[PDB]
């Protein structure tokens, strides 16, 4: 299984882009195996709409499109089981 | 300090066939009809 | 004096034997309608065809053979 | 009848719905008793009525207008009291005593005045644990039982309508004293809720006489040439009931430990190392949960008070329907607008013997303390218009056995205990609104 | 499950549900299982443009439910504890 | 292997898992990591999607780093989109393509 | 009366209903190793029906209560009789006050 | 796990299908499925114009059923 | 899931696959989070209508956030 | 009068030129080798048949299984 990629990192700020075509930034506070990924101090850009931020927010699991990671992540060792 | 046992069923079962001599077989309380507490001291309330 | 219940399974397992040919529909693809022999199908009705001609609106027959229709899809099946 | 456990019945009941409660130490609790006499002579003596919200087998929620009566046979004017403001019977027969001489008369008198009765089966651990039948004799005597009830049933009204038999929903087996009550639906969505999807009532419509399974074909066969199969009541119900009490009972703690972590029971190590009696409550309290079975009996089988209004204008009721406060309580009218009809068939006294509750079931039309009502006395009419007394309603209280629940106002359709009208009322009375129509008649 | 169990409650009562073309109904439900489908009386059906049609016996499938209006008086009723076993909130006395 | 009955214990669904990218469809997705390749990936939104693929999933929830991402739609214009890094959910992918490295 | 049971009611309608799954205690037996000697244990009087107790001290064990506190065996001699009753009188004031 | 659908009171009445699409299918049902998968006898198939056109034994998927309706009193 | 839990009786704005937003009280979830709010009010579009009690799907929901803090020694010798 | 199950009927195929159909118009051409139990397949040197024409080649191909609506040829 590869979500536990998702719950190994932790709290830092990442993009999402969501399934509706919608646009959040911010920090996870905990992500789920079942993928319910949890946010907060976030950026919401509705699609067409003009974006408001919001202090915390959770998404579904299948409204994930992807996600923009940053680059300061030991990819490598956070693989690893 | 002995203030509280536990004993098996096969050992429960041993010392209720070991002491039978001495422990009633009636299960019913029925047949305390007038013969009981009560009974008694109603008894002694109406001095029959 | 009842009539007996026929699951859907066994109704397409009796279709199998009789060879009866078939209209199926699609899930959101109104005008495509597909027909054929069914020639073999699973839990999961994947329906395996038999001279399955593409029909539309028009009835523009279109030859594919024999195909293997995902379940996904299938909205109803006509007995012929 | 007497000492069948119909007061058993709604502790286990009340066991669920107050977490406060706890068993007494030496004999059981026997809520709703509620007199001194009675706990003296440990029988019930009074009818106390007792209201509470009890859940249904899909997870709904009833308010049981439950009133408890005694099983002696002089307290009989408990039964048929109560009886007039009740929409039907729930029925409790030991099964090791089986039908009793009260509990013929009880029977008589309810299909007599067209009351739906339940049948309970009570006590029936004892078939397992006292009286030690092997599980096929222990079925034979259950419909044994059912059939003397159904015979009692018929020497009134061959009708069709008024059957019990399990395969109805009629009928429930229950143990109060270990705390469970089933039916075979309740049976039947045990197995489905564990073992996935099939239909609960074509699996339980088949769990009753001489339907035989076949453990080969999977098939429930009818006659089972010779022993290919054992009947199908014996198979999935008495025989599983008689290994949960065995399992409990016979000091085996690893095999019950992993039986029950199968069932996704998880007991503390120390609960293995109870008295036999409190372990099989406690295996069977997990194991069977909350009484279902018997609320969704009672629900399906007994009518709401708005169904039920008809019946008991019909019987009760003895003015013209078709006049306005008639009409009044055939549609149960809960608006301020409507006519104020109530009918008092009991008394209840206060925790001091000071003054009474009047018990009524407000047949239509709405009640708020302080109101002005005149009651109307058991031989009023319009030849005698002077047993009419105009009076005040004082309080107005949801009776709950050892408490009450105060209410501002009642509504049609519910059983209320009303204080501040007593004094004219000896036996029976009908209390209507003073600022009504001409021509109030009584029941 | 908590949801559900709230939808059974409701059962006996005028419930309002909208499906995923957007039309809403307006009837009395008489059936619900755990799956959400559902069984209701004397629809009032409003179509998404929204024009008035009326049904008479209707068994919705629950996949296509979007949501529901429940009556107020029901947000009184209680959440009981689920225990891992058990399939149905019930008031519970044993050990959990 | 000879085990797709579909009713199998942990063990042999393991080994089938992970004899599935062993051999089967999904395994073009191990040389592609193995071998560093160029993958252009579509998603159901008409994205483009060049990337190597660095770790993939059962579910096919891939991660990728240095992504091409073009998208096109006035008149049709085509504009493109570089991202270090990205986690992708299976559910979107439409269809993967290797460009070999070599 | 009823005219088709119940039974022949029930089976009629999908003679070949099919159910897979096994009763919840199939492996088990009704009747355990020690079931007998546990179910006379539960109708025993009152120490040895219990399992688990506390332990009272040497002297609160009366051991012949219930040789007094039931009716006199028949045929004994007036002594015997006196004191049987003796005994349980005590025993009421006991229980009296 | 899974759990069989209510309809037994429905068997063998004269009922009402939508499917998705606007589609809408008349019939007599006599049997469903795990998944509502359910089977139509005599059935009779409506279009957006109104024409009804006779459209014979039926197997409706479960997963493109909207509702099934009655109209009997 | 024991973050879920948080959020029972807080007030929340869900926003829906429809593209609507339920503003009210979280009173219950689910495993496939269906929510339970109360006193629901409806954003279309931004116009208010009272809705009440209100059941959603787990379909339906697409996110979810809150805009409300959760409504609300002895002696000595 | 064999009737061959969808299982059996892939994979007894392997290797063959067949035409896939997505759900949204697209059908491609190549060779299968593998498939596995969840019926998203592999090609080899494929290409995409838009509206039917010939327009690219794309070589091997991974397609995930719900994107399909048939299989043919
Ligand atoms: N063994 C066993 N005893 C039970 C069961 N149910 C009730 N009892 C016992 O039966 C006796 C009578 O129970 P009650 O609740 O007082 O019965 P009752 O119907 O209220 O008696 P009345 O009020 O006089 O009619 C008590 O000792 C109960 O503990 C049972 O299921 N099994
Ligand atoms: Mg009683």
């Amino acid at each position: 299984k590869l979500v536990r990629f998702l719950m190994k990192l932790t709290n830092e700020t990442v993009s999402i882009e969501l399934k509706n075509g919608t646009i959040v930034h911010g920090t996870i506070t905990s992500v789920d195996m079942q993928m319910n990924t949890h946010l907060k101090a976030v950026k919401m850009t509705v699609k067409g709409r003009e974006p408001v931020p919001v202090e915390t927010l959770s998404i579904r699991g299948n409204n994930i499109r992807y996600y923009i990671l940053p680059d300061s992540l030991p990819l490598d060792t956070l693989l690893i089981d | 300090t002995y203030r509280r046992w536990k004993l098996n069923l096969p050992q429960m079962a041993n010392l209720h066939r070991l002491g039978y001599q001495l422990l009633s077989d009636l299960r019913d309380d029925n047949y305390f009809y007038l013969f009981n507490d009560n009974s008694f001291f109603t008894a002694k309330a109406l001095n029959v | 004096v009842q009539k007996v219940m026929i699951p859907p399974i066994n109704f397409i397992f009796k279709l199998l034997q009789q060879h009866t040919p078939v209209s199926i529909w699609l899930f959101e693809q109104t005008d495509i309608r597909l027909q054929g022999q069914i020639r073999g199908f699973d839990e999961f009705m994947n329906i395996v065809l038999d001279d399955a001609v593409q029909v539309d609106a028009k009835n523009n027959k279109r030859e594919l053979g024999r195909i293997l229709l995902k379940g996904d899809n299938i909205t109803l099946i006509q007995a012929i | 009848h007497l000492h069948h456990g119909k007061s058993a019945l709604l502790d286990l009941l009340v066991y669920y719905t107050h977490p406060d409660t706890k068993p007494p130490k030496r004999r059981s609790l026997r809520y709703t008793d509620t007199h001194y006499l009675e706990r003296e002579r440990v029988m019930s003596i009074k009818s106390t009525p007792l209201t509470l919200a009890v859940s249904d087998m899909k997870g709904k929620t009833f308010a049981f207008q439950c009133i408890d009566t005694p099983g002696h046979v002089d307290f009989v004017d408990e039964v048929a009291a109560p009886m007039a403001i009740s929409d039907g019977v729930v029925l409790v027969v030991d099964v090791i005593e089986g039908v009793m001489i009260n509990t013929t008369r009880i029977i008589k008198h309810a299909i007599l005045h067209d009351m739906p009765i339940v049948l309970v089966l009570n006590k029936v651990d004892r078939l397992i644990l006292e009286l030690r039948l092997p599980p096929n004799d222990a079925y034979h005597k259950l419909r044994h039982v059912i059939d003397e009830v159904n015979d009692n049933i018929c020497q009134i009204s061959k009708d069709l309508k008024y059957r019990v038999s399990p395969e109805l929903g009629n009928v429930c087996f229950a143990s109060c004293d270990l705390g469970y009550c089933f039916t075979l639906s309740s049976f039947a969505k045990l197995y489905i809720d564990r073992h996935g999807g099939i239909d609960v009532d074509l699996f339980s419509k088949r769990l009753w006489g001489d339907i035989y399974f076949d453990s080969k074909t999977r098939k429930f066969a009818k006659q089972s040439l010779d022993g290919s199969g054992v009947r199908s009541f014996v198979h999935f119900i008495l025989e599983p009931l008689y290994k949960l009490h065995t399992l409990t009972i016979s000091d085996e703690a690893e095999k019950l430990k992993k039986h029950l972590s199968s069932f996704q029971i998880y007991l503390k190590p120390k609960d293995y190392l109870l008295d036999p009696k409190p372990l099989l409550q406690l295996i069977c309290a997990s194991f069977f949960g909350f009484p279902v079975g018997f609320v969704n009996a009672v629900t399906r089988h007994i009518p709401s008070p708005r169904e039920n209004a008809a019946r008991k204008a019909s019987q009760s009721y003895i003015g013209p329907i078709n006049s306005s406060i008639g009409k009044a309580i055939l549609e149960m009218s809960r608006e301020e607008s409507a006519p104020l009809v109530m009918h008092v068939t009991k008394l209840y006294n206060t925790v001091d013997a000071n003054n009474f509750y009047a018990f009524a079931r407000v047949y239509s039309g709405q009640v708020k303390k302080g109101q002005k009502v005149k009651v109307l006395g058991e031989n009023y009419s319009l030849e005698d218009e002077e047993d009419m007394v105009v009076a005040h309603i004082a309080e107005i209280c949801v009776p709950c056995a050892r408490y009450r629940l105060h209410v501002d106002g009642a509504v049609a359709g519910m059983l209320v205990l009303l204080g501040g009208v007593d004094n004219s009322i000896s036996k029976t009375a009908t209390i209507v609104s003073d600022n009504l129509k001409d021509d109030p008649y009584i029941f | 499950s908590l949801c559900i169990k709230l939808l059974h409650e409701t059962q006996g009562h005028i419930v309002t549900m909208e499906l995923e073309n957007g039309s809403t109904y307006r009837g009395k439900l008489i059936e619900a299982e755990d799956n959400m489908n559902c069984q209701m009386r004397d629809i009032s059906v409003t179509a998404r443009d929204g024009r008035v049609s009326h049904l008479d016996q209707v068994y919705i499938r629950g996949s296509h439910i979007r949501f529901l209006i429940v009556p107020d008086m029901l947000r009184n009723a209680p959440m009981f504890k689920v225990g891992p076993g058990r399939s149905v909130p019930l008031p519970t006395r044993g050990r959990r | 292997v000879d085990k797709p009955r579909s009713e199998l214990s942990e063990i042999e669904l393991a080994r089938l898992e992970e004899y599935e990218f062993s051999a089967g469809p999904l395994s073009v997705l191990q040389q592609a990591v193995k071998n560093h390749d160029q993958v252009l990936i579509n998603c159901r939104n008409n994205k483009k999607l060049l990337a190597r693929v660095k770790a993939f999933d059962r579910h096919s929830n891939m991660v990728l780093e240095n992504v091409k991402e073009m998208w096109t739609e006035g008149k049709a214009i085509n504009k493109d989109r570089f991202i270090s890094k990205m986690f992708l959910r299976g559910d979107g992918v439409v269809l993967v393509v290797r460009i070999p490295s070599a | 009366e009823l005219d088709t049971s119940p039974e022949d009611s029930a089976i009629e309608e999908d003679p070949n209903f099919e159910i897979p799954f096994d009763p919840f205690f199939h492996s088990e037996d009704i009747e355990f190793e020690h079931t007998a000697s546990a179910l006379i244990l539960l109708w025993a009087p009152h120490p040895f029906n219990k399992r688990s107790g506390a332990t009272k001290r040497a002297q609160d064990v009366p051991l012949i209560k219930h040789w007094y506190l039931e009716h006199c065996p028949p045929n004994q001699p007036v002594k015997v009789r006196v004191s049987y009753q003796k005994l349980l009188k005590s025993h009421v004031m006991n229980k009296l006050h | 796990k899974a759990g069989a659908p209510d309809l037994k009171k429905y068997l063998d009445r004269q009922v009402f299908v939508q499917l998705n699409g606007s589609r809408k299918v008349y019939g007599v049902l006599r049997g469903y499925d795990i998944f509502l998968n359910i089977v139509l006898e005599d059935s009779i198939e409506e279009k957006v114009d109104g024409e009804k056109v006779k459209i014979g034994s039926v197997a409706i998927r479960g997963n493109s059923v909207i509702m099934i309706e009655t109209l009997d009193k | 899931t024991t973050k879920m839990v948080s959020l029972l009786n807080h007030s929340l704005n869900v926003t829906t696959k429809d593209g609507r937003t339920f503003v009210g009280q979280l009173l219950a979830f689910d495993g496939f989070m269906n929510l339970v709010l109360s006193d629901c009010q409806e954003y279309r579009h931004e116009e208010k209508r009272m809705l009440g009690l209100v059941i959603l799907r787990g379909e339906f929901i697409v996110s979810l956030s809150v805009q409300g803090p959760p409504p609300m020694l002895l002696s000595g010798p | 009068f064999v009737p061959v199950n969808p299982k059996p009927f892939l994979q007894g195929l392997i290797g063959k030129p067949v035409l896939v159909r997505l759900k949204w118009g697209q059908e491609y051409k190549g060779t299968l080798q593998s498939v596995d139990s969840y019926m998203n397949l592999q090609l080899l040197n494929a290409e995409e048949l838009v509206d039917g024409v010939k327009t690219g080649d794309l070589g091997e191909i991974l397609i995930r299984c719900n994107n399909v609506l048939w299989v043919g040829e």
